[PDB]
């Protein structure tokens, strides 16, 4: 067989898997049984084939380096990706031409007690750190930083190139020794990643909200938002879109939540809806300051209720139903308001039934009057005047009349002029589709 | 022709197919190339002593000293070894993975405490009727080794929740966990099993000290695969539906010897039982009409053994055959009131299940077939 | 799909791809390496055995993959030649990294060796007993416990 | 009928050969099959049907005796029982602890004192 004259055919399509030059099959059968032969011997000479494969590896990648080392921006990252693809795929053929020195040395080799003897494929990956970690490491993550940050308005960031990047840096997990392999990853080009996207985040947004509105500002971040998402899943490697968003929300709102309910505040007054959709869709992606905005609208609702009822004047003394009607647009139109823009949730419902009770019991007329027993009986007296001898709007009209039934608070005064006005109507018989009756009380019986 | 000038790799794999017994005694005195051969590391590192009552003396020592890194050993059945024979063991072997030292009561605590302070990575620890095992030798093992998938301690009536707490309270990557009729054992460890190991997928409880209130603390493992309630205390019957309803991946229920259970269970598992594939029914309180839930409303079904029931008569198994999808096993096993005339047109007409009766010992007056020379 | 491939000594045989894709060392050239299909040489195998085991792997293309006395009918028959053939069939078998082959043929070779005392193993494989009498007699104390 | 069949598996256990299972009673071994003690009580049934390998192991409780376990394994194979004046109180125990259903206790206790 021999140990020292396959060494000089063996490193001559050594050389020839690398600088691809489209390898026959009858060269590759020819390697295959130089390495075989050498393996099977009588004792394959310890382990000189692996330390020659290991020395030529190492000195394939020192004279690569030389040629690259010296490149900037845009000129190493063309470097990088192209010598990683002619890398991996060629040393794979090298996977599978010393098949032999990975099923019995390397597996027998390693797996009694040794470290440091890896397959040929791993053991390529593992020198190959030797020309990533001198430049590399930070010679072509500041360009891939760069060519990132064309957000701006450079378009064809070469999409292949950042892509290849990131391959190369996952695949090059930790394989030494032991048995994910996001530990480079992380340590090479996200860490550095995200502080840039903080630093580029918090000199857009003082410097935008200084010359815009915060409206402007509201429909910018939620398009930067949505970017920085299609960003992702092209550069991926996954395991960071539940890190890079919660990094691109404390930035953009969660440091610019004190100019927001002002603003809120501002578009209360008006009639701004769509607006408001926005501000409580960019608040909800972050806790702890959604429920701030919520006592503004709680004391906005109880404003506008004393607000109309002042406007009504002295005749909402004597007229029931204007009395009702103003509270119930006033429900209405706020209502409709949660239903549509903060998404029907429970605590601006609940801050809507706080303030609606609040201008319904203790407002004007129940202060004119000295009493605030004196909207129990102006109900009393509507739902009288509404089923009274004088279909579809009987049910409605008493629906609506419910509606404003449950912020009473004191239902002693409701029943006992209820009472009194029914036994009037029923004793005169002054009384309209008597079914409205026994489904007003079906109603109440359904209630308190 | 010249077996020697094979490569040593292709001697190896050839002498792997002979035994012990065949590689000591008749390869190891051809040449000293095969004696070479066969005194590799390979060959050992899964020792398997076990059923060797008058072979292991004071030798183990020997075995160790001249081949390290034993990774699985086996002393079941022994008899000769005293506690020093395993305690120098574990000190010149750091790295075993798979202890087996059942039904060997010469052995003590200290075992267990040595082989936990010089083993730092141990995967399998089973012994079983080794009643001398406290919970202070549980204690060191439960502290000093957190890498332990699968336990064993059947029939030691000596371990008390004390240890099985200090237990639980490590090894989070439990996998498997048997336990047979133990007292001292109750909800309380049940209870912390289900906290601090959520990667469970064996469970048995045989003959324990534990009631529904703790069993019914086990909807909490999604990955529950087994299940070995057999004999215990109470069980009720709504715990049985909130945990099979729950994890929806168990494939074997063996609750046992329960007398309170009744058919609306075996009918909602049957409705509910998805991945299910072993059912074990024993004694229980089922008349005739469980099989017919079995074989209409579940899909994945291949083993029933209703057995030793004092109701379980005719139609009953001769309709689930009719209406089960997939039925591999019918075992009868005592049935007293189902007719042999019955199952004898009844197994010819359904070839695909095989039935278990006490009529069916033919089966094992069959494997005369081999041998024969009796009559 | 078709595959030519040489004998050691210059015979060519044409076979499917399927039944070559057994061998993992053909089967990892086919993928990893990437026109004009010519002659691929195996230096290590000549005629007689090629011919053996392309039959071998010829009749073992539908077997599905997941100490054993299985060894079914035509694996014997197809085992009944000398001791030379035999072990150049295991050779062949290592070199192109045929796992079942491999396993049928130590199988065989073990059940040789198996029910035998050491000298009618030494008559059968013509091994020259170099032991001597007090190193034998040591090596028979030593393993007493079996 | 079923006897002619069961006799065969008693010349087996009787010679030590082709016995499935092993039963330790007080540190003794004792051979049997699996169909016999499975038809024989629910006890064995129990821990028989659970698992299914050629080799099989089970050790019965301290209180099982061997002057108590030496019949019973007679009575599930040749179906018939010795009773002497001695030997009663620890059958009754057996029989008892491992509920063969075949004999109880009311047919037992009657006098054999």
């Amino acid at each position: 067989i021999g140990l020292d004259q396959i060494w000089d055919d063996l490193r001559a399509g050594i050389q020839q898997v690398y600088t691809r030059q489209s390898m026959a099959k009858s060269r590759y059968m020819e390697l295959y049984t130089h390495v075989y032969n050498y393996c099977t011997s009588v004792q394959f000479v310890g382990l000189e084939l692996y330390k020659r494969l290991k020395e030529f590896l190492k000195n394939y990648l020192t004279n690569l380096l030389k040629d690259g080392e010296d490149l900037m921006d845009e000129s190493v990252l063309k470097f990088y990706t192209q010598q990683w693809e002619d890398y991996r795929f060629s040393s794979k053929v090298l996977n599978g031409i010393c098949a032999y020195l990975n099923r019995h040395w390397v597996r027998r080799e390693c797996d009694e007690g040794r470290k440091g003897i890896y397959e040929i494929y791993s053991l390529a990956l593992v020198t190959w750190r030797d020309c990533l970690f001198r430049p590399l490491n930070k010679q072509v993550t500041n360009a891939v930083l760069k060519l990132i940050e064309k957000e701006r308005n450079g378009e064809t960031i070469n999409t292949r190139l950042i892509s290849g990047v990131v391959q190369s840096y996952v695949e090059l997990g930790l394989n030494e020794d032991d048995a994910p392999t996001l530990t480079v990853y992380k340590e090479s080009f996200e860490s550095q990643f995200l502080a840039d996207t903080e630093r580029f985040y918090t000199r857009e947004s003082t410097e935008f909200l200084q010359q815009n509105p915060v409206t402007e500002y509201m429909k910018k971040a939620e398009a930067r938002l949505l970017e920085e998402q299609r960003r992702v899943q092209v550069y991926l490697h996954e395991s960071t879109q539940d890190e890079l968003a919660r990094k691109c929300e404390q930035v953009l709102i969660e440091k610019h939540l004190e100019i927001f309910h002002t603003e809120f505040q501002n578009l209360l007054d008006a009639d701004k809806n769509e607006d408001l959709g926005r501000m409580y869709n960019l608040v909800s992606r972050i806790q702890d300051g959604l429920g701030e905005l919520k006592k503004l609208l709680e004391t906005h609702i109880h404003n506008q209720g004393l607000a109309a009822i002042e406007k009504c004047g002295e005749a909402a003394l004597n007229d029931p139903k204007m009395y009702v009607q103003t509270v119930l647009d006033v429900h209405k139109k706020y209502n409709a308001l949660v239903m549509s823009a903060f998404n029907n949730d429970a605590g601006f419902v609940a801050a809507l039934d706080k303030a609606c009770g609040r201008f319904i019991n203790n407002n004007a007329v129940t202060k004119m009057a000295q009493s605030s027993s004196k909207s129990p009986e102006l109900l009393a007296r509507y739902c009288d005047s509404l089923l009274k001898k004088s279909e579809a709007e009987l049910e409605d009209t008493l629906n609506q009349v419910m509606v404003v039934f449950k912020y009473i608070e004191d239902k002693d005064v409701f029943q006992k002029f209820y009472a009194k006005m029914l036994a009037k109507r029923l004793v005169h018989q002054n009384s309209a589709s008597d079914d409205a009756e026994a489904s007003m009380i079906s109603k109440l019986k359904q209630a308190c | 022709p010249d077996i020697n000038q094979l490569p040593p790799s292709i001697l190896l794999k050839i002498f792997s197919n002979l035994s012990l017994d065949e590689r000591c005694l008749s390869a190891s005195l051809v040449c000293k190339y095969w004696r070479d051969l066969c005194l590799d590391f390979q060959f050992w590192k899964q020792l398997d002593l076990s059923s060797r009552q008058q072979v292991t003396d004071e030798l183990l020592e020997k075995i160790a000293s001249r081949s390290q890194n034993i990774i699985e050993i086996n002393i079941s059945d022994c008899r000769s070894m005293s506690d020093n024979g395993v305690c120098v063991l574990a000190f010149k072997c750091p790295g075993l993975l798979r202890y087996t030292a059942y039904r060997c009561k010469q052995l003590s605590d200290t075992s267990i405490i040595a082989v936990a302070s010089h083993c730092p990575l141990l995967q399998k620890v089973h012994v079983g009727n080794q009643d001398k095992l406290t919970d202070e030798g549980l204690k060191q093992l439960g502290s000093k080794c957190r890498e332990l998938k699968d336990i064993h301690f059947g029939q030691c009536y000596k371990i008390s929740d004390e240890g099985m707490i200090v237990i639980a309270k490590g090894c989070l990557k439990l996998q498997r966990i048997y336990m047979q009729e133990n007292k001292l054992v109750t909800d309380q460890s049940v209870k912390a099993f289900a906290e601090h190991c959520p990667e469970l997928q064996y469970v048995g409880f045989m003959g324990c000290s534990v009631t529904s209130k703790g069993v019914i603390h086990l909807t909490k493992l999604r990955n529950l695969s087994s299940l070995d309630l057999r004999h215990i205390t109470e069980l009720d019957n709504e715990t049985v539906m909130e945990i099979v309803k729950r994890c929806k991946n168990l494939s074997s229920l063996n609750l046992c010897l329960n007398w309170i259970i009744n058919d609306r269970c075996v009918e909602v598992i049957a409705k509910e039982g998805q991945n299910l594939k072993e059912l074990y029914l024993v004694s229980c309180k089922i008349t005739d009409y469980a099989l017919i839930a079995i074989g209409r409303y579940s899909m994945t079904i291949e083993t029933v053994d209703v057995g030793w029931c004092k109701e379980i008569t005719d139609q009953g198994a001769t309709l689930i055959a009719q209406s089960s999808k997939s039925l591999r096993y019918l075992g009868l096993m005592r049935c007293d009131k189902v007719n042999e005339v019955t199952v004898e047109q009844l197994v010819q007409q359904y070839p695909h299940i095989t039935f278990s009766t006490v009529l069916q010992d033919c089966k094992r007056t069959l494997e005369r077939a081999y041998q024969m020379g009796w009559t | 799909p078709s595959i030519k491939l040489q004998s050691s000594d210059g015979e060519i045989f044409e076979v499917d791809v399927e039944i070559a894709k057994q061998s993992v060392t053909i089967k990892t050239m086919l993928e990893d390496l990437g026109g004009d299909d010519d002659p691929v040489p195996l230096p290590n195998v000549n005629a007689a055995i090629l011919k053996k085991v392309i039959q071998w792997c010829t009749h073992h293309k539908d077997d599905p993959p997941p100490r054993t006395d299985d060894i079914p009918v035509w694996d014997q028959e197809f085992l009944k030649v000398d001791q030379g053939t035999l072990f150049e069939l295991i050779l062949a078998a290592n070199y192109l990294d045929i796992k079942g082959l491999l396993d049928v043929t130590c199988k065989t070779v073990a059940n040789m060796i198996k029910g035998k005392t050491p000298e009618e193993i030494r008559k059968t494989f013509n091994i020259k007993n170099d032991f001597t009498e007090e190193e034998e007699a040591q090596v028979r104390k030593e393993n007493q416990w079996c | 009928h079923s006897t002619n069949v069961l006799l065969s598996l008693n010349d087996q256990r009787k010679k030590d050969v082709l016995c499935d299972v092993t039963i330790f009673v007080e540190g003794q071994r004792f051979r049997a099959h699996r169909s016999v003690l499975a038809a024989c009580s629910s006890y064995f049934h129990s821990r028989i049907v659970g698992q299914a390998d050629g080799e099989l192991n089970i050790t019965l409780p301290e209180e099982v005796t061997v002057k108590g376990f030496e019949p019973l394994i007679q009575f599930a194979y040749t179906a018939k029982l010795i009773l002497s004046k001695e030997n009663v109180d620890e059958v009754c125990k057996c029989v008892e602890f491992l509920s063969v259903h075949n004999i109880e206790e009311s047919c037992f206790q009657f006098l054999k004192f």
